[PDB]
């Protein structure tokens, strides 16, 4: 029997037709009719009917009976081949979701093939099939992400797995420059669309919080001229402006903040050859202006590391920079103004706190975009210019000021390394905002710094309250005694008397008295409302302990990168590396990026000597020649590669020591006698500072 | 005169308040706080923009103003920029139907604009939620 | 007999071959031994042999003799198609003419086939052999310019039609936009490539007057701080630094200015259709920076049309007011300069010529840089922005207040209208430098001017002394008399007794005594020497009498056009048409060019009714209301139709007159109630100017 | 000191007249009149920059005025650009002999910036006769 005349494939007869072709030795039927039916789009609606139609087990069982022998997995490449620019197409333009909810019922049909793996997948199969899938509308990707989100860890991973084994084919198989490009690329863009579907399926497994919401920042006011504008418009206020959402996100309704655990660990979606190929430059070009073919990756940001998310923001900084520019210019040019292009910061080395906390304040009440500008800071009785140098100089001064334990602003627990603010610090307001602006800017002007918070402060940053999962990293003594009583099997009403009543120390010493509930005093805890304490008295310590002071912090820190990216691309936990910097001090990396002007060589006869005496220092001298250098004694985001340090050739053998310009981290070395003399040069200079 | 509901917004509903005519009424800017000539209240007419009051005075814009204004937001607030076709699945209402202000004059684009925005395949601007593009009079050499 | 053993081709032998085959009525010989010679490229150098070793008689005789059927005209262009790429790679690479001079010999050969002009030649043939042409060494081409320059002028036209035919049918077979563009098509740019060493051997092949060149122009002297750098990098004066001259020009020696009258007009070699497809704000760039394989048409400045090569010279222009612009902003940036990024000329309504001239001068001898800056009139006494308005309005005052014969500046001749250089202009050489600034100021400002000069001043001004046949133009009386003098064929020495002792009238009345010679007055004209007295007293005439006052004329011009490109492309019968504009009124082009704002539909009530009375406008009418509403009577350079007119309308039916912003050309009409009532207001509006 | 024959032009050459060493030289600029630093003048000593007298007075260029004065003459007297290949086919001597400087920095452009230029195929510049091109110290990003 040939099988002439089948339209649809149910599992019996994807059954029935193996024991008799197996006994007569001819798998032809066999593959005839799977290149039939699977080729015809429109019959894999109805093959293997029962918001799914598509029984998943009965699918899994037919493809684990078929995939036996080398020339059924044949069978399946070819008729995908054919169908996929029919699909396609068909989605393209024919609208077939429309007319119908079950036409998605094939790609699960697809997707469930455990070799799509397999290697010979990547050649001109899985694109084409890729392509397909992206071409799909958004309320069918909303379903096939609910579908999928139902699926086991391990599921998830070889999804993801399999796109990734695609990704790095296409990305191997061909080579890109400047002159040709990954973005035009359709099948990479398809893989990545996928991949962003099987990312966002893994975001919405995992539990959703979105109860514990921070409270939506008060956008700032723009300038008065900018509300006539709109007044004279008659637009006045309107909602209509707000971040950049992806559209998957909005459908969907669970942001990636809401995914505190997910199934598979966000850095595994990290593409690494896909990084090292791509340009920011145009990406971020391809992000702000629509191009007709070309896809910014920027859309997809799981898919980047951490070097190049920080590319496309200091890009976008660098660009609000150059237009803010370009807005002092025309003032200049049309209104007769004098040309201030710089966010001119004049403070006192005794006293840059209260310095820049009153400048900071009177710019920001007066003009909230001159925040905007490149910041241009010159100390008070002494005469430079700031080419980049005394930027970074007065971050780091700022920064030892504001956390300096006298003032109270912050409390420090020697046993975790990390400040944590401080709910005593009354009518103290103007310098939490002062803080955040300072980070904001540091953002802004790609300056890293040396600050030591728990993961909750930058979760609360991003607009997500503090929990109790959360207080292990803040609280690791009271996170423990709350678990311990928590893992209690016992009655807590014979044991301990503790209730809602909750008394705390202070810093002079004298403790205070708190109420949870109306009245704690009266209620002890039990077992049946314990759990109903715990997230309580954390929730209060994290977040209401410090209401006043982390708003002011928050709504500073807001002012400067509200209209950055960096809500968009960043989670909470690369925050901190953001603004902090790698604490691992790699000179290998520093080898190879080094570059030498006034003369010397890589291989000369001091350069030699200099690496040796370098790669010869302690631990600790590393870090003091980073600081003496650089300006900073932590590693830029990423590695000491991406430092691109320079070493100059002073002049003859001197007594004088090495200096520094620590605007461009050039280091000036003269010509010493031997190596022992400039390692004794070295040290005299780098500890000075 | 304090309270917004009674204070008209149209310059030809402004000029039936006060017993006069379009033909030979007197404004003044509101930036420069200079009186408006006859052909910047005539142009100020057609681009239909709403008046706006200062401690309850009537106040138009100059040509100068508005278009210096104009620039000014364009430079700071760019949000991004979408493409005809994309913008129409977006909003899914008829590009005829949406408002399109020029860029720089901020007259709001007629069809035949929006049309030669589609051919030419122009890319249409977000201001700071202010859908824009750019004009007729604005977009010639 | 086939001829299967001949490496070369000689008279008698294709002469010999033609009997034998007709006779046995076999072409098969000649059409294979034609396509075995021709085809190898190494065959034509020896094969009709004898600075040039081909008979080209020879060659015309047997091209004659075997074009007489429609079978041996076919073996000629698939041998082309086989020789061309292998004698442009060898040309390319081997370069063969290195080794020796004969290789060109093909050439010739190649090009006396009188049937190139035929439209068979186009397709595959024509195209890769002009590449191959352009692919030639500079010597060998300049060595084929000197021996078509002995052609007779109907085959120089020959030639010039053969290439004008292929760039016609190349850029009519083919759409260009600003996607795809015509300087990288290689066929297009080697055929304008021939076209230019076909136009040279004209120029070389007509008089050549070298010896009567203007001297050099002192060229200015650059800023302070230029000159500092200069000293500091060593460098001082170099005398390498001068005007882009085409390779080929100094090649052969030989300017275009020295050609006065070619064998073919200057105007056949301007290519109509390439000029409608061709973008001079890419072309420009191409000219300034190389590019791989893009090719500059400005390269080729005769193939332009005048509407096309003032756009390049605008662009120049442009370009430098935007550098000049750039600079200004540097300087209030870095040094903390006022910006003043315009070319200040305050003057009064009623003294515009001294006011002008004293801050000109003031200007000039302090900043020699500044004149490049964009010009901005501002008169005294009235409050205003000029943004291309006043400007004209100054022009065309300062042109009424110089050139009136009041101050005796020019003389004026009734029978042609055209000013002439008055030498009675003592102690007056402030203004010519004025005039002279004025113009360079109108050229760099695309502002044109109502200036009357015969063709001698443009030569003059380009670099080329007046001669005797440029003074019919001038003084046609005395053109008149000196060649009645020349064309007498008796003896000089018995009726008239003029001799070099040559007097003229003055302005007063007086007239005084001139002396060519040393002794005029001793001396008589004879029938020997005749010949050696007129291009004397004409040379007097146009170049001494007024030696001191065109001198600083022309220094003056020269001051702000030193580094335009106006030298490189313009001849000096373009210069007037450049500054001066066309005296033909066509207002059916400016009709379909003409532009509506305000409201204003091109079908509507009162743009026809407008549009019918400004064609019945009387000749001196529409000289008025051009006046009126651009500044100028005078058409630009081109046609009406470059005007981009634009009609706005202003408000409902009033009683004011129209009223035009000629900083744009815009025109603000009112709707009035009927047709009559617009021309009434319209006529009592363009006649108070 | 009014003879320029006898007066030196090298900084080194210009260092044995005052029987001082480039160690401790003192020396000020022509443009801002202000010292130079011991960095600068290393960097004039290694940029071969010929010294140039004003009234009979030794004077060298400071870093910010040269890197200004230099942009501003590029701005101002930019001729044309041409490609290594057709600037060694149009001067016949090879690229390690003719002198080329940065368009910023003024420095004398070593082989290997020249390979560079080759290689990238990066263009040449032309400046009022100087030709010019981009070092590695001013094309570091
Ligand atoms: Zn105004
Ligand atoms: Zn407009
Ligand atoms: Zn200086
Ligand atoms: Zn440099």
């Amino acid at each position: 029997i040939d099988f002439k005349d089948v339209t649809y494939l149910t599992e019996e007869k994807v059954y029935e037709i193996l024991e008799l072709c197996r006994e007569r030795e001819d798998y032809s039927p066999l593959i005839r009719v799977i290149g039939r039916v699977f080729s015809s789009a429109e019959a894999l609606v109805q093959s293997f009917r029962k918001d799914v139609s598509v029984d998943i087990d009965a699918i899994r069982r037919v493809y684990t009976r078929l995939l036996s022998n080398e020339k059924i997995e044949t069978a399946f490449l070819n008729a995908l081949v054919y169908l996929s620019p029919n699909v396609e197409c068909d989605l393209t333009y024919h609208n077939v979701y429309s007319r119908d909810p079950n036409y998605l019922n094939l790609f699960i049909i697809v997707m469930e093939n455990r070799n799509l793996h397999s290697p010979e997948y990547l050649e001109m199969a899985l694109p084409l099939f890729c392509k397909a899938m992206s071409k799909l509308p958004l309320a069918a990707q909303g379903k096939l992400i609910r579908l999928w989100s139902k699926y086991n860890a391990d599921q998830i991973r070889r999804m993801m797995e399999t796109f990734q084994q695609l990704i790095t084919y296409k990305v191997i198989s061909n080579e890109f420059n400047s002159r040709n490009l990954v973005n035009d690329d359709d099948a990479i863009v398809a893989a990545s669309k996928c991949l962003k579907m099987v990312y966002y399926a893994n975001v919405v497994g995992g539990e959703v919080d979105t109860n514990h919401n921070e409270e939506d920042d008060e956008e700032p006011i723009p300038e008065s001229s900018e509300l006539t504008l709109q007044e004279l418009l008659g637009e006045e206020r309107r909602n209509k402006k707000g971040p950049r959402v992806d559209p998957l996100e909005t459908e969907l309704g669970v942001k990636t903040l809401d995914c505190r655990k997910p199934l598979i660990p966000f850095e595994e979606f990290i593409n690494e050859p896909l990084n090292e190929v791509l340009e920011m430059d145009k990406d971020y070009t391809f992000f702000k202006v629509e191009t007709e073919n070309k896809f910014s990756f920027m859309t997809c940001p799981f898919i980047l590391n951490a070097v190049t998310k920080n590319l496309g923001l200091y890009y976008d900084n660098r660009i609000r920079m150059y237009s803010e520019r370009r807005i002092t210019v025309l003032y200049s040019l049309v209104q007769g103004q004098q040309l201030n292009p710089y966010l001119r910061l004049k403070v006192r080395r005794d006293h840059i706190i209260d310095d820049a906390l009153v400048r900071l304040e009177m710019i920001a009440m007066e003009n909230p975009a001159d925040l905007k500008k490149q910041l241009y800071v010159e100390f008070e009785g002494e005469q430079g210019v700031d080419e980049g140098g005394v930027s970074k100089e007065f971050f780091q001064l700022v920064v030892e000021e504001i956390f300096n334990p006298d003032i109270g602003m912050f409390t420090y627990d020697e046993s975790t390394k990390l400040f944590w603010f401080n709910p005593s610090s009354f009518e103290t307001e103007g310098q939490f905002t002062l803080i955040g602006i300072v980070l904001g800017l540091a953002i802004y002007n790609n300056c890293i710094l040396d600050v030591h918070f728990p993961m909750v402060v930058y979760r609360k940053l991003m607009g997500k309250k503090g929990t109790f999962r959360d207080l292990g990293d803040s609280h690791p003594v009271l996170y423990q005694s709350l678990k311990d009583l928590l893992e209690y099997e016992g009655n807590v009403e014979d044991d301990m008397m503790i209730t809602f009543q909750i008394s705390q120390t202070d810093l002079f010493g004298n403790p205070m008295m708190y109420d949870l509930k109306e009245n704690g005093d009266k209620i002890p805890i039990t077992n049946e409302n314990r759990k109903e304490f715990v997230n309580l008295y954390s929730d209060y310590i994290l977040n209401k302990s410090v209401e006043k002071q982390f708003k002011a912090f928050r709504r500073g820190f807001h002012m400067v990168t509200n209209e950055s990216p960096l809500k968009y691309l960043f989670r909470p936990e690369e925050i901190e590396l953001l603004i902090c910097g790698s604490r691992n001090l790699d000179f290998q990396a520093l080898e190879e990026t080094t570059e030498y002007d006034g003369g010397y060589t890589r291989d000369s006869v001091l350069i030699r000597e200099f690496w040796e005496i370098v790669h010869s220092f302690t631990d600790e001298q590393k870090r003091l020649f980073l600081q003496f250098t650089t300006g900073t004694d932590r590693a830029p985001v990423g590695g000491l590669g991406k430092l691109k340090m320079i070493i100059a050739k002073n002049g003859p053998d001197t007594e004088r020591l090495p200096t520094s310009h620590t605007a461009f981290n050039v280091l000036l070395l003269p010509e010493y006698s031997s190596k022992e003399k400039l390692k004794e040069r070295l040290l005299k200079a780098i500890t000075y500072a | 005169f304090q309270d917004p509901q009674e204070r008209p917004r149209k310059l030809p509903q402004l000029c039936t308040e006060l017993q006069t005519t379009i033909h030979d009424i007197i404004l003044e800017c509101v930036y420069c706080k200079q009186q408006l000539l006859r052909r910047e209240v005539y142009d100020f007419a057609f681009r239909d923009l709403c008046i706006v009051y200062r401690d309850g005075n009537p106040y138009a814009v100059c040509d100068k103003c508005l278009k210096f204004y104009s620039k000014i937001s364009e430079y700071r607030h760019y949000s991004y920029s979408l493409y005809g076709t994309t913008l129409e699945q977006q909003y899914n209402k008829p590009l005829s139907d949406l408002l399109i202000r020029c860029i720089n004059c901020q007259k709001p684009l007629s069809p035949e604009e929006k049309q030669r925005h589609l051919d030419k395949k122009q890319r249409f601007h977000n201001i700071r939620g202010r859908w824009t593009g750019r004009c007729m009079s604005c977009s010639r050499s």
